[PDB]
């Protein structure tokens, strides 16, 4: 009984088997500029523009939440964006 | 049956422009049909 | 074949279009279905209904209208009289 | 009189704070962290509360995760199929062994 | 006791006979009874009416073949 | 421009004469109140509202939308098809007539004689000989719903179509004028 | 790689009889249980760099992290990855994570607000195959079996002589037997074998049933079958038990059903895991069945299932040693003659054998002995044997 | 039911005299039985029967007491709730009977 | 949130204290008013000094910053302020109207129909409650008495369901019966 | 955000089910005119507020555009063989109602709306429809029973809504819905979401005003498996 | 301060409250709920609730904000005859079945209302009775009867309703019907054609 006690003991002491992430070796990130990119990249929802309008406006199907009529942002030109591709949107 | 024996003379009347079914018209679309329905 | 069944409705089938249309932008590509019976059972009256959409998704591509392309396909089994006949039809296989 | 206003007085600001989540351990994967699946929200990597033992986060187990931070801060009783809950035998028959003749 | 009937009517004359008939039966046989009885555009149910109505719903054979018995 | 939505929602149960149950159409089911100068009874479980969006109060209520299964079992049809469009059955027109006027004109001497109800009928005879047409016919006085559910969500093979399938027929039958279920080819219920 | 993951084991003690000697051997195992206690708890309390950067790439993270799935890579630091909602987003990767692992498919760990990719979930095994994996082997060995000697050798030749010896198969030119199947009367020692088997092997043991392989969703039951051989193959060497292959091994025909059509999907992805397209790899799976009749073909067919072991009901000397083995703990009288039981007419079965031995304390028990004797044991095997034959037709 | 997962097999046969008897003393614990009240002869009268037979005796002889609203119940009333209890059906046609000699 | 720094860093240009004020008016739903007022901190202070606030006196350290806030960054680019109400009267008396329960709810008497009906109901059930608290006094188990005294605690029959429902008849009794002399000596 | 009006009731008032799969009703209508608005209409509400900014115009979805034939396939009636009757039946109820129309009604006599084709596989029901769209000026818009299914709810039914919309766009257009036993099962949780787009296939069959402009193929191998309100009076009748 | 403090507890429960499901307890002043958005929540018991309404699964009232449990809700299924849904057959309109009409109050409406005569002979009032003869006899007469003269919860299925496709539907069934009995209790269940489910089991090879 006490061994088994101590089998029990012994695998919730050590009780880890620590779970490999994918973590880059030291040498490889060594990057404080991640917060920056963090901080200063924004995310962006995945987005078919549907229809355009003609400012011209565009209507964009974000996959299962909604359909927005929007407008793009001073980065890229109307002429990049065509009917039915994917396009990213910020989420506010 | 006559439903169909019906709009089966109109049918035939739309090969060439007539407007109107003919007596003839009728009894080809009987005999069509009416023979038709035994298979 | 796992993949083609998927959990939610209408998955299956939209995997079929999308493997197809892949087909499609390659040249001249080789597609094989081994054990073609998990998803080409025959149709009845609900059983698969969703794998039976899939199936039906699969012949359409395969036969029909906006001809296939550039794509044979490659089908094996060894039950092959559980298949529809649709499927084995000699316009598809 | 003074317990008494102060029992509902903690009452009331425990009642105030908001309901955790509650999630399955899909496993443990740290010292400090555990792999919860939240349903329906999804799978989260959690950290665990400094009263819980990381030991006591078995596979399976339903624990409970803050509001904000999803911080698991309870073991929680196990999850159980409600069909099979009721299979359990709560209140005894009143059939005894004196009532078997023969 | 909650149809019309009439003062002719001897509900013992139907009763006596030796048709074997359920309930369901005796409700078929006063229901074409009214039924007949409203035909005729009458508001009374008489002796010849339930008579007729008795004949009907014992009439139960049907076909039966003729061989069967 | 300052106007908000309200959402919408049925109102399930009565709590008491101030708190009501509500289910938003995709949202979770709230307890809620009315909001003040609201007829309560107007307020029956199933009834549509529109509950505020931030305070969830019901604001007011709304007609029911039409739903679907619902399209040939709530259609009325006050029509008038002379029988003279349903040619060649006088005989069978008359006896519907003698079936269904009778009852229909003057209960008071059916409940006179005693015997209350006269349903029941039958039409077998070849297929789609005029078969509708024989209801449509006596249509020329009344019969307005005349709903047809042919072979369907009555029986449903065992029991599968009942109350929400066997009751509505005589509710909207009832808060309208006359009309005939008309069940049809009962030969093909559930196959 | 990720090399087999063996099911721990402590030694086993060899003189069973409650002697000095078994005693000294339990004691020496406390004694090194006590020392590796002792080292690991002094370890961490007698210590008193890389913090920084852990504290760094811990703070980048942050907490909770979200679990998602990577759709498509676009730049070295640009990714689509779709939340367990389904809604993809158009991510940024940290510089702190792998791009070779980093896979369509594969599950990503994402920050909770950002949700820029963080890390990569590596095991992300389905929690209904992990419980799978056996941890803690069964304590019956091969001495637990009598008999079954042809059975033994060629189960060991099949599962445990490729992983000990492979120098005899990359010699003789053959690929060792990669699938057997234990087939016979209930009771006979099919899932005995399995377990000594998993006891002595040292690859990882996965053992299921054959009905947890089916689930309620329409996909979920080949992708489980998927995912279990997947994690089979991680552990390169490993071995599959499917018990009770029956439940879903059974012949495939035409059903009008979504059920029977689905289970029939499962057994498909299983044959098709266990010999198609890909090699299987260094992955041997056991099944058992006691009607193998109602097998499909193409599951038991050569290639996937290579040995097909009969287990017979054991015969006069199988049943003596079966008796030999189940008797051995008992303490046994002097008058007792086992071959008296060992005769039987035909169908004494090895769980038949335990059940005798087990009802023969028990009645000694009700004597208030504690050595069985003779009539005991006729008392116990006229009492634990239930029957179902020809009439006097025959001469 | 192989050993290993059905280790005993436990058979419950019809209750013998001496068995039906106990039942019968079982329940009808809570019933006023009258003086001249012989279990044993209702036991007997029982061939063959099962334990919820012989607790449907004794309810059926409460029920005969219900009926004529007494409190106490005599050995008629068992006799009768054997008979009402116990009654069996036959093949009613002598015709199927007389196929096997 | 980035947008609200980004103004209240408007509103400072003008001003080295504009403070701003975030009022929630679903969360603020009942005598719980949940308001705040904050002002950035320079993020330039966080390393050229320490904390931006002084610590004087013990004034600001009365109050506990909400975990939303430190989430959204309390502490960190804003600091809270200590809210305080300046009311005063003129400004109270005038806000206890809302419900001033004017002069004749205080010589109503009720209808005297539900009234005898409340009575009614509630002697009914203080029955019931008598019969539970007869039952809990006889049974007077000593087994370990300060045990069940615990273990038998849930707003139950002895004392909370007990006078306090002689507490509400006796206090409905006396205010009517008290209500009823003083309109029929001041009433003609 | 956008949303659609699914009725218009007086108090002015209007209740719009919002692309995020929930209902709201209105108070007001908002900054357009009630009068030029109907049920299900495409209208860019605001995102909290939930209130009309302005209507929007008719929106395909990306796979109904990609569903009108663009390519126009080259298959002569010459190419079909033993189906004389059959591309006869084809053309006078599908073709000649569509270039002829007015003297349809001249002779007063109702085109039927749909054509069935049914039978054996191979016998070259979607061969003929092909060549109808070879030898006709009219729209084609073809298409399958499975895309007509999708995960989302109520997607289905705005397929077809969309397709049936583009449709109407084109006057001379022909709908082509291949392999109807997909969606066409006999009436039995994306058995509902299957149920929805059959009876908005239904309704929209049903909501063609008579002898209109419209018309459409459907084609299926297995008629037994076809739901038979399918068929019916006012739908498709000629089961070729 | 105290009636004060009594006065927030009351308002706790202040109208707007999400309906949710209780899944069970996991301690006093504690409780895990189902939320009918969809979620699950480990949320905090007010104390004010009295502990037996809080069943396996009972709709409990959650506050819209903090989600704890501040109210439990009070609670047809299959048939459960109704007020309404009474037959309104009385045993005044049955002609003649003094025999059976005894046989059957003995057994399904004397034990409801007098219990005590049972009580007195100890007899264990008589818990099953099967009404047979030819057809339109006046069995399911009775039964209506019966169902419009009881104070108990009248369910009435044909046992044909029992056999149904999809496995494990039918037995499911009859378990949701005995439950639902057992719920509202004193209760009757009339299974009337039950012999379509009654034939004598045999070796079934399907
Ligand atoms: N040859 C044998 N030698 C020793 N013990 C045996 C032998 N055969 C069976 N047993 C005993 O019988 C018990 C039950 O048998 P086992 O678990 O092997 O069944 P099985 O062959 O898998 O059949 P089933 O799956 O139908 O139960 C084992 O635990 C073991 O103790
Ligand atoms: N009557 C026919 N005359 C000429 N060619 C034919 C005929 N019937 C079929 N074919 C040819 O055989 C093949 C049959 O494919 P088709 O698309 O016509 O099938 P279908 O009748 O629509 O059936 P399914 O939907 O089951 O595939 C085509 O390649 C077509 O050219
Ligand atoms: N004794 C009776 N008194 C009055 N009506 C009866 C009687 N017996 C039968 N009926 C009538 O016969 C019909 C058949 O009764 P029911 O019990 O439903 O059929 P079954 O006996 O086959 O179950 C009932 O509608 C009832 O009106
Ligand atoms: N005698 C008739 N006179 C006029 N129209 C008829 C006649 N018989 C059939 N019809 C036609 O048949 C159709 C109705 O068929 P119906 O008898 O209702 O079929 P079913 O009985 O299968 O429902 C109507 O559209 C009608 O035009
Ligand atoms: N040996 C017995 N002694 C006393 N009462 C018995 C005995 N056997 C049966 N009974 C009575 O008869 C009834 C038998 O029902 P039950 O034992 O549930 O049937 P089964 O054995 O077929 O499951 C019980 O209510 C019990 O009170
Ligand atoms: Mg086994
Ligand atoms: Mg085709
Ligand atoms: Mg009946
Ligand atoms: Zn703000």
């Amino acid at each position: 009984d006490d061994i088994q006690q101590l089998l029990k003991k012994i695998n919730e002491l050590t009780g880890i088997k620590e779970s490999d992430t994918g973590l880059a070796p030291p040498a490889l990130w060594d990057l404080a500029a991640d917060k920056q990119t963090l901080q200063s990249e924004q995310p962006l929802q995945v987005a078919r523009c549907t229809k355009i309008i003609n400012d011209p406006k565009y209507i964009i199907n974000v996959k299962q939440f909604a359909k927005f009529v929007v407008d793009l942002s001073d980065q890229v030109a109307p002429t990049d964006i065509e009917e039915g591709m994917r396009v990213g949107v910020d989420r506010n | 049956d006559l439903r169909n024996v019906c709009t089966e003379a109109g049918m035939f009347a739309i090969r060439a422009d007539h407007d109107f079914v003919v007596q003839e018209d009728f009894m080809k679309a009987v005999r069509k049909v009416a023979d038709s329905k035994k298979l | 074949g796992s993949e083609l069944v998927q959990k939610y409705v209408g998955e299956g089938a939209r995997m079929v279009r999308e493997l197809f249309e892949m087909a499609r932008t390659k040249k001249a590509c080789l597609i094989f279905f081994d054990e073609i019976d998990a998803i080409g059972g025959a149709r009845f009256d609900g059983g698969d209904n969703e794998v039976q959409r899939t199936m039906l998704e699969l012949i359409n591509q395969l036969d029909g209208f906006d001809p296939r392309g550039n794509i044979k396909v490659l089908m094996a089994t060894n039950r092959p009289d559980t298949l529809d006949p649709a499927l084995m039809r000699p316009g598809r296989l | 009189l003074n317990a008494k206003v102060r029992l509902l007085r903690e009452e009331l600001q425990l009642l105030q704070e908001q309901g955790s989540y509650v999630g399955e351990v899909v496993r443990a994967m740290d010292k400090k962290k555990v792999l919860v699946k939240v349903h329906p929200e999804g799978k989260f990597v959690v950290d665990v509360d400094k009263n819980i033992d990381i030991n006591d986060v078995t596979p399976n187990c339903r624990v409970a995760l803050r509001n904000d931070s999803y911080t698991l801060h309870k073991i929680l009783p196990n999850k159980v199929d409600p069909l099979v809950s009721l299979m359990m035998v709560e209140k005894v028959p009143d059939s005894t062994y004196e009532m078997i003749g023969g | 006791s909650k149809m019309n009937l009439s003062e002719e009517v001897d509900l013992e004359d139907y009763v006596a006979r030796p048709d074997k008939i359920s309930g369901a039966d005796i409700n078929s046989i006063c229901q074409e009874s009214g039924m007949l009885a409203v035909r005729e555009n009458r508001y009374i149910v008489l002796a010849k009416d339930f008579e007729k109505a008795y004949k009907t719903v014992i009439k139960k054979d049907e076909q039966e073949h003729e061989f069967y018995k | 421009l300052q106007s908000v939505g309200q959402i919408v929602g049925e109102v399930l149960k009565q709590l008491t004469e101030e708190k009501f149950i509500v289910k938003a159409t995709n949202g979770p089911r709230y307890v809620v109140g009315c909001r003040r100068q609201l007829d309560k009874s107007k307020l029956k479980p199933g009834t549509r509202v529109a509950l505020d969006m931030t305070t969830l109060t019901i604001m007011r209520y709304l007609p029911r939308e039409v739903d679907p299964l619902v399209y040939n079992m709530s259609h009325e049809d006050p029509g008038n098809v002379s029988y003279s469009e349903i040619g060649g059955l006088s005989e069978q027109i008359r006896e519907l007539r003698e079936v269904i006027e009778l009852p229909l004109t003057n209960p008071e001497l059916f409940q006179r004689v005693g015997i209350i109800p006269p349903k029941g009928c039958l039409l077998y005879g070849p297929p789609g000989t005029g078969k509708t047409l024989l209801a449509r016919a006596v249509a020329s006085q009344l019969d307005c719903n005349f709903l047809k559910v042919v072979s369907s969500s009555i029986v449903d093979k065992y029991i599968g179509e009942s109350a929400r399938l066997i009751r509505e027929m005589f509710n909207y039958a009832r808060d309208h004028q006359p009309c005939i279920i008309f069940m049809d080819e009962i030969d093909a219920i559930g196959g | 790689t990720k090399g087999p993951d063996a099911a721990s084991k402590l030694p086993l003690v060899t003189p069973h009889t409650q002697c000095r000697l078994k005693l000294l051997k339990l004691e020496r195992i406390k004694d090194y249980l006590l020392m590796e206690e002792e080292f690991i708890r002094n370890q961490e309390q007698m210590k008193p760099k890389q913090e920084e950067e852990r504290s760094k790439v811990d703070d980048l993270r942050g907490t909770p992290m979200s679990v998602g799935t990577l759709e498509e890579i676009i730049d070295d630091n640009h990714a689509i990855v779709s939340t367990s909602v389904g809604s993809e987003h158009y991510v940024s990767i940290l510089s702190f994570v792998d791009k070779d692992l980093l896979e369509p498919g594969c599950s990503v760990l994402l920050n909770h607000k950002v949700h820029a990719v963080i890390g990569v979930l590596m095991d992300d095994t389905d929690p209904l195959v992990t419980v799978m994996k056996v941890e803690k082997a069964p304590q019956e060995t091969y001495a637990d079996i009598g008999g079954l000697d042809n059975q033994i050798q060629e189960i060991k030749e099949s599962v445990e002589l490729p992983l000990t010896h492979p120098e005899y198969y990359e010699e003789m030119g053959i690929k060792p037997p990669k699938g057997v199947i234990l087939y016979g009367p209930p009771g006979t020692g099919k899932t005995l074998l399995a377990k000594a088997v998993a006891n002595q092997t040292s690859a990882t043991f996965l053992r299921v049933v054959g009905s947890e392989l089916i689930q309620k969703y329409l996909g979920d039951g080949p992708k489980l079958v998927r995912e279990l051989f997947r994690v089979a193959e991680e552990h390169a060497p490993s071995i599959v038990f499917i018990d009770e292959i029956d439940a879903i091994g059974t012949k495939r025909y035409d059903s009008n059903s979504g059920g029977e059509r689905e289970i029939q999907r499962t057994m498909l992805e299983l044959l098709n895991q266990l010999d198609g397209f890909d090699s299987r790899g260094d992955v041997k799976v056991i099944m058992a069945t006691n009607r193998i009749e109602t097998l499909d073909p193409a599951l038991i067919r050569p290639g996937r299932i290579d040995r097909k072991i009969e287990f017979p009901l054991p015969d006069e000397k199988t049943k003596k040693r079966i008796f030999q083995i189940h008797t051995s703990r008992m303490t046994l009288a002097d008058d007792v003659t086992l071959d008296d039981l060992i005769m039987a007419k035909d169908d004494l079965s090895g769980a038949d054998i335990k059940a005798i031995c087990t009802e023969a304390g028990l009645m000694a028990l009700r004597e208030r002995r504690m050595k069985v004797t003779n009539e005991d044991f006729k008392k116990s095997k006229e009492n634990v044997l239930y029957k179902k034959t020809p009439e006097g037709l025959y001469l | 039911l192989r050993p290993g997962r059905i280790d005993r097999k436990i058979e419950f046969p019809p209750p013998n005299e001496e068995a039906r008897l106990d039942i019968l003393k079982i329940h009808s614990r809570k019933m006023n039985l009258t003086r001249g009240i012989n279990l044993r002869k209702i036991a007997e009268l029982m061939p063959g029967a099962s334990g919820a037979e012989v607790k449907g005796v004794c309810t059926e002889a409460g029920m005969y007491a219900l009926r004529e609203r007494r409190v106490h119940v005599t050995q008629e009333d068992f006799e009768m709730a054997v008979a009402k209890v116990m009654q069996k059906d036959s093949e009613k046609n002598m015709s199927i009977k007389k196929l096997w000699k | 949130s980035g947008v609200d720094i980004n103004t209240q860093q408007s509103f400072e240009a003008l001003s080295e204290r504009a403070v701003a004020v975030v009022v929630d008016p679903i969360q603020s739903v009942k005598g719980k008013v949940v308001i705040d007022a904050f002002r950035l901190i320079n993020a330039n202070m966080m390393v050229l000094g320490h904390e931006p606030r002084q610590t004087t006196s013990n004034l600001g350290h009365l109050n506990k910053p909400s975990i939303q806030a430190l989430i959204h960054g309390l502490n960190r680019h804003y600091y809270s302020i200590t809210i305080n109400y300046r009311k005063n009267e003129l400004e109270q008396k005038m806000l206890l109207n809302l419900h001033k329960k004017s002069w004749m709810e205080g010589l109503t008497l009720q209808d005297y129909s539900e009234h005898c009906k409340h009575n009614e109901s509630v002697v009914k059930e203080m029955l019931e409650l008598a019969k539970n608290y007869n039952k809990a006094v006889e049974e007077e188990d000593k087994m370990t008495p300060e045990q069940l005294a615990i273990k038998n605690v849930g707003k139950q029959d002895p004392k909370r369901h007990l006078e306090e429902h002689v507490d509400v008849l006796m206090t409905s009794n006396i205010v009517q019966c008290l209500a009823a002399m003083l309109d029929t000596v001041v009433f003609k | 955000l956008v949303s659609n009006v699914i009725e218009l009731l007086d108090v002015k008032c209007a209740v719009i089910k919002t692309s995020t799969r929930q209902t709201y009703f209105l108070p007001v209508i908002g900054l357009v005119d009630a009068e030029k608005l109907k049920p299900g209409d495409l209208v860019g509400v605001n995102k909290d507020s939930y209130l009309i900014l302005e209507t929007l115009p008719t929106e395909y979805d990306s796979r109904v555009k990609a569903m009108e034939v663009d390519e126009r396939p080259t298959e002569q009636y010459s190419d079909i063989g033993g189906l004389d009757k059959q591309i006869q039946e084809l053309v006078e109820a599908i073709v000649l109602p569509m270039n002829h129309k007015e003297k349809f009604e001249n002779l007063g006599i109702q085109p039927p709306k749909g054509v069935l084709m049914y039978g054996p596989p191979g016998t070259g029901k979607t061969l003929l429809a092909r060549a109808c769209a070879a030898q006709t000026k009219a729209t084609f818009l073809k298409l399958a029973g499975p895309q007509l299914v999708q995960m989302f709810i109520g997607d289905g039914a705005k397929l077809v809504r969309d397709a049936f919309a583009l449709a109407k766009e084109k006057a001379p257009s022909i709908i082509f819905i291949d392999e109807l036993d997909a969606i066409g099962t006999k009436r039995f949780a994306g058995d509902r979401e299957v149920q929805r787009t059959m009876l908005e296939l239904l309704n929209q069959l049903d909501g063609f005003q008579p002898n209109t402009q419209v018309k459409v193929i459907a084609a299926t191998n297995r008629v037994d498996i076809l739901d038979p309100a399918l068929l019916r009076s006012g739908r498709l009748d000629r089961k070729i | 301060e105290f009636l004060h403090a009594q006065e927030e507890v009351k308002r706790i429960q202040s109208i707007p409250l999400v309906i949710g499901q209780f899944l069970e307890a996991v301690d006093q002043n504690t409780a895990i709920v189902g939320s009918t958005t969809g979620s699950n929540y480990y949320v905090r018991i007010l104390s004010t609730i009295d502990r037996e309404l809080l069943k396996p699964n009972a709709s409990v009232a959650l506050h819209k904000h903090s989600n704890a449990l501040v109210d439990v809700l009070p609670p047809s299924s299959i048939m459960m005859l109704t007020s309404d849904q009474k037959p309104d057959v009385m045993y005044a309109d049955i002609g003649g079945m003094d025999i059976q009409k005894q046989e059957v109050r003995e057994a399904v409406e004397l034990p409801l209302t007098h219990f005590e005569l049972y009580k007195q002979i100890g007899i264990d009032p008589p818990r099953g009775v099967l009404m047979y003869g030819p057809p339109g006899c006046g069995k399911t007469m009775l039964a209506k009867a019966v169902a419009h003269h009881t104070t108990a919860a009248f369910i009435r299925v044909v046992g044909s309703e029992f056999v149904q496709k999809y496995l494990g539907e039918g037995p499911r069934m009859v378990r949701d019907v005995f439950r639902l009995a057992k719920e509202n209790a004193p209760a009757i269940i009339f299974i009337d054609e039950i012999d379509a489910i009654a034939t004598k089991r045999f070796d079934a090879q399907t």
